[PDB]
DNA sequence: CCAGGGCTGATCGTGCAAAAGTCGTGCCAGCCGTCT
DNA sequence: AGACGGCTGGCACGACTTTTGCCAGATCAGCCCTGG
């Protein structure tokens, strides 16, 4: 399936997603250091299986299936700054466009 | 692949201890192969300290040798360079034996 | 296992003794006859019997000889492979092995023509078949339970009837009493088709029966045992149409002129 | 009207069995078709810095045992460890229970209370949860390691330890009344349970990936998109001039006829091939003329369609294009599907009119997603709203739509809002 | 083809002169007729008189002359070959093809049609077959066995019977006596089949019978030679129902009027 | 030396149909919500 | 607390799709042998 830009990112703590808009990017202006997260990128992985315990996780909590995978774009380490401005470009005949 | 360069049942198991096939995937099975697909059950290091081999149906000959500054060939025939050359790509014929 | 009595109205006299008779038929394993005139409820003891039976869980399909295509005989009497001839395009299961621990029900053996009787004269004593346009041989095991009209020792003499199928098909005959013979039961018989029709017409409730339409019950001949009192019954109550007096006249015959 | 043999014609056929091999060829995908290619290649004759040496990467396995090699264990402590850790998924939970692991050792001195010595010794490492026998005993190591002072922890662990099944249904009446716990002040206690990462060892590394192979292309050229095979991904075969300019110049009979017989099935291989690309083409194009509207509007805007349909278009057979249209991959502006994929089921719709069953299929996902949380749409609703729609499908099909769409059922999704 | 036991409890001089005669026609190649009345045995005599021979071990196949189709008859006598009609879509085995090496047991010869008359002679005199649409000649060895109630010299000369088919099928005919003529054998038979068929009906042993009965069953006509004894001693034992005391009642005809 | 006959190989051909499979839609059983 | 209504899923029954498994022959053209 296509990866894409939902800011849905698992494991992870509500102070690292502080910075991100809706549409997972950060916002103009601010400051970020270290390893932070910049865009909120999620891959997908293969169908749930019928077993049990997968059927169990999804009843539970819902919304992660294992579906997705946190390869985000984050900040290397050792790299600081504040955000001048984003550019994003979509291919033709994809409507996304979240916050494009 | 199977039979082929980057194989199982050569150059030892993958990744972790599983069989190719699926089954006798744990570390309870030591050193047993596999049915469905002959692969040792060891670790995956073994991998890069397992070679195999090609049959080459025709023979042929090695360039470290005879193409050094002395030719081990040439100067074990008494035959010089230029005719060993010629008889090694099936233009020169050269004569084994008669002596009739 | 349950009863299977099914609709069991007017037994008594020679009629129970025939209930008594074949209620210990069902557990043997030998064909039956039954020998009664047109229209004497032969069918519902022949089918009953196969209720009766142990393995009364075996399918019930009924021929009727009078009803023979004299072009597809063959095939429906044994069954048809497939691509045995042309336009077979897929194997059809016969009649024969259609039944395969259940009974079959065989109708006017009387008006059975030689061809038939031939044809079928040896999957009875062996129980033993093979498809027309077949390669191996089926063997089944079935019940035959059979109904006719005529005198068949009679037709024997005349020389239609094989007295080899015949013999084949004789171990026990159940002779039916005629109703206009038995005389018991006509009150019995008339008043519960009475009380069918008058409800199923959806009125109150049934009268009486008058003095006369008795009287003139037993005078008739009655060639219809019960399959026409029913009907004389239902269209003469049909013909009152109400619960206001037992009715006076019965409708013995619909061709007759209002006036 | 009778039973007799008869005979009247009105069909022909004819077939050769290296005909029937050439037929089946079209039949398979493109990679596998390289490997019979190369094959064939193989018999006849006359046919026909870098980056290197990349990084080591830490996964979940090699990061536990680094942290075991730090830990003070003993040498069988660290044999049961090491087995046990070796006993892990990629999701954190270990797949072989308690007494496998006891039979793997395979000792008689070892005991399973010492297993679970070592292994509650190893749960306390940096993926918190991890190597849990299964979800039970997973949330509640958390649970234990947060601190006492954020509320509702009591609350939280009284419905994690035996009330599983019952928050696992939604049935939050029969929970209430079971834990005689506080009406909708149980919700915060929820929450807190819902926020506790489910399958921690997933975190470790997440790196998947780019697998796409194009079988067929399409791009729109400013409407009525034309479409292109892949130059790269198609096969192709030329005939080698050294061996057939030397058919003719030898004078020994076999070779001659050896040679002769070689370029025969040569050429009679390329002309198979030839003509399993030109029609592969012909039929990706009539489908995507077939199917301009779902490209440019969407996958519920779909017209359902048969193998009929596309076969009537064009002179090849239903078999022909069936054969033809498996395991082959068309990339499109949307996204890579299946030529396959297209075809489905139709039904009949209000105005005599039919829908595609995945355009329906798919309204059905939308249409149960942009719902209420309080109140969830049942299948008997959605069918009302589809027939008000126009639509129309029965309340079976609507089940295994949703079935199909891995959704579980509208009393099954309730949630507290 | 050593050891061979199965029914045949009669032991008459005369049934011993034909159970003799078997015995020495068995290992002869050629074919034997069968002749004899309605129901005695005529199938218990072909299939020992098969399977004492040689070839045993052969395949054994029967069909009855009178069922097979007769728009299939010749499809049916020999089979056919892969697309000769439309129909057919592989190679079909015939009777005589699938009997090769074993027997042919024609049952009731005098009801084949003159369409089977006029196909057989020839295949049957030599060995000469040619499959439908077949393009080579077949050869097949089938020893050939028949039996019929009818009287061929009559029939031939009323014409309904091919006089050649006769001749070369005729070769040392078998004549089977009528039960009559057993005199004492018939007590044996009575007896073994009342003890079979208590046993059916699990009454538990047989009381015997009187001297009455015993001289009722003695002098009687008996039309038909077996399976009617049969038949008469199992309704009879039937309608007794219990072994408190001998067996005496007899019901020769089932056909009766009403008790 | 030119024309007639034989013979061998080169060339043509991607559909028909039968059976397995899939589809939609109904029937019935078992668990759950709610009022009496 | 029990009955009534409702929701869901397994199984079944036509109606329609789709998947595989078939296995050459005749006919024409050029070359060689032979008759005129
Ligand atoms: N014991 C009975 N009491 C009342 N009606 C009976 C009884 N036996 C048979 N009948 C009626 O006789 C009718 C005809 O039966 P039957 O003569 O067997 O039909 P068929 O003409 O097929 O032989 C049936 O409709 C049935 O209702
Ligand atoms: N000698 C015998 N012993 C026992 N049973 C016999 C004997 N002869 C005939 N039968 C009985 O006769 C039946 C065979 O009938 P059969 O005479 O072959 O009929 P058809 O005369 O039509 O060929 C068998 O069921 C068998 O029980
Ligand atoms: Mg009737
Ligand atoms: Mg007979």
């Amino acid at each position: 399936g296509p990866e894409e830009i939902t800011a849905d990112i698992p494991n992870v703590g509500e102070a690292a997603l502080s910075k991100l808009d809706e549409s997972g990017i950060v916002y103009i202006g601010a400051e970020v250091t270290g390893g932070d997260i910049l865009v909120g990128k999620v891959t997908p992985k293969g169908e749930t299986q019928l077993t049990p315990e997968e059927k169990l996780l999804r009843a539970i909590f819902g919304e992660k299936a294992s579906d997705v995978k946190d390869s985000s774009l984050r900040v290397p380490n050792g790299v600081s700054g504040t955000v001048i401005d984003v550019q994003v470009f979509t291919r033709d005949g994809v409507e996304k466009d979240k916050r494009a | 692949e199977r039979d082929g360069l980057f194989c199982a049942r050569i150059f030892g198991p993958v990744k972790d201890y599983e069989c190719l096939c699926g089954k006798y995937k744990r570390l309870k099975h030591r050193g047993v192969i596999c049915e469905k697909c002959g692969v040792e059950v060891t670790q995956t290091k073994v991998r890069r300290e397992r070679m195999g081999h090609i049959e080459l149906a025709s023979p042929t000959a090695h360039i470290w040798f005879l193409k050094s500054l002395p030719s081990r060939i040439g100067l074990l025939l008494d035959m010089p360079l230029r005719d060993i050359e010629r008889v090694l790509y099936f233009e020169s014929y050269v004569v084994i034996e008669g002596g009739m | 296992m349950a009863e299977y009595k099914d609709n069991l109205l007017g037994e008594a006299n020679s009629f129970l003794e025939v209930l008594e008779q074949v209620s210990h038929l069902a557990p043997l394993d030998k064909p039956v006859l039954i020998i009664g005139e047109r229209g004497t409820g032969k069918e519902l003891i022949a089918s009953r019997l196969h209720y009766l039976s142990s393995r009364w869980q075996g399918p019930f399909i009924s021929l009727n000889c009078a009803a023979l295509n004299e072009n597809l005989l063959d095939s429906e009497l044994f069954g048809h492979e497939a691509g045995a001839f042309t336009g077979a395009q897929k194997r059809h299961p016969g009649r024969f092995e259609r039944a395969d621990g259940g009974t079959l029900f065989l109708d006017e053996l009387a008006t059975a023509p030689m061809m038939v009787q031939e044809k079928l004269l040896r999957v009875i004593e062996y129980g033993e078949l093979e498809r027309v346009g077949g390669s191996q041989p089926l063997q089944v095991n079935v019940r035959l339970v059979c109904a006719t009209n005529a005198d068949l020792p009679a037709m024997v003499n005349e020389g239609t009837f094989r007295a080899d199928l015949l013999d084949r098909l004789a171990f026990d005959v159940v002779q039916l009493p005629p109703l206009r013979e038995r005389e018991s039961d006509i009150m019995l018989m008339a008043e519960y088709f009475a009380i069918q029709m008058c409800r199923e017409i959806k009125l109150p409730l049934f009268p009486g029966f008058t003095e006369r339409a008795r009287e003139t019950l037993l005078n008739y001949r009655w060639p219809g045992n019960i399959r026409e009192l029913k009907n004389v019954v239902e269209r003469s109550v049909y013909r009152h149409g109400t619960s206001d007096y037992p009715l006076d006249d019965i409708i013995i015959d619909p061709f007759k002129r209002r006036p | 009207m009778k039973q007799g043999l008869q005979l009247r014609l009105s069909q022909q056929l004819a077939m050769t069995p290296q005909l029937q091999q050439a037929i089946r060829l079209l039949q398979l995908s493109t990679l596998e078709l390289q490997q019979e290619l190369q094959q064939a290649l193989e018999s006849n004759p006359l046919l026909e810095l870098p980056v290197y040496q990349g990084e080591t990467t830490q996964t979940l396995q090699d990061y536990l045992m680094w942290q075991v090699e730090l830990t003070p264990f003993t040498d069988t402590d660290r044999a049961i460890a090491t087995s046990i850790v070796d006993a892990v998924d990629d999701t954190g939970y270990l797949t072989i229970q308690i007494e496998d692991i006891v039979d793997s050792i395979g000792d008689d001195e070892i005991g399973l209370e010492e297993v679970e010595a070592v292994l509650k010794r190893i749960q306390r490492f940096d993926p918190v949860g991890v190597a849990a026998k299964d979800l039970r005993d997973c949330l509640l190591i958390q649970l234990s390691q947060f601190a006492k002072e954020t509320p509702w922890l009591e609350e939280a662990r009284l419905i994690i330890s035996d009330h599983l099944d019952l928050l696992a249904n939604h049935d939050f009446r029969t929970l209430m009344r079971v834990t005689r716990l506080k009406e909708e002040v149980l919700k915060e206690a929820v929450n807190l349970i819902q926020s506790l990462d489910p399958r921690p060892g997933q975190s470790i590394q997440t790196s998947e990936p780019e697998y796409v192979i194009p079988d067929v292309l399409v791009r729109k050229v400013s409407g009525r998109w034309t479409v292109e095979l892949n130059a790269d991904s198609i096969p192709r075969l030329k005939i080698n001039q050294q061996y057939a300019a030397m058919g003719n110049s030898a004078r020994n009979d076999a070779d001659g006829q050896f040679i002769r017989s070689n370029l025969q099935e040569a050429r009679w291989l390329i002309k198979s091939l030839e003509s399993r690309n030109d029609t592969l083409l012909r039929v990706s194009r009539c489908i995507v003329e077939q199917q301009q509207a779902f490209f440019e509007q969407g996958e519920e805007y779909m017209k359902p369609m048969v193998l009929a349909d596309i076969a009537q278009a064009v002179e090849m057979h239903e078999s022909t294009i069936s054969r033809v249209t498996t395991q082959k991959y068309l990339h499109s502006p949307r996204g890579i599907f299946e030529l396959k994929y297209f075809f489905s089921s139709h039904v009949n719709t209000e105005g005599g009119g039919e829908a595609s069953s995945t355009a329906i299929r798919a309204l059905v996902k939308k249409l149960i997603a942009a719902e209420n949380p309080a109140k969830p749409l049942s299948d008997s609703k959605l069918t009302s709203m589809l027939s008000e729609q126009g639509i129309m499908v029965a309340r079976r099909t609507v089940a295994k739509y949703r079935e199909s769409l891995s959704i579980p059922p509208s009393n099954q999704r309730k949630q507290l809002v």
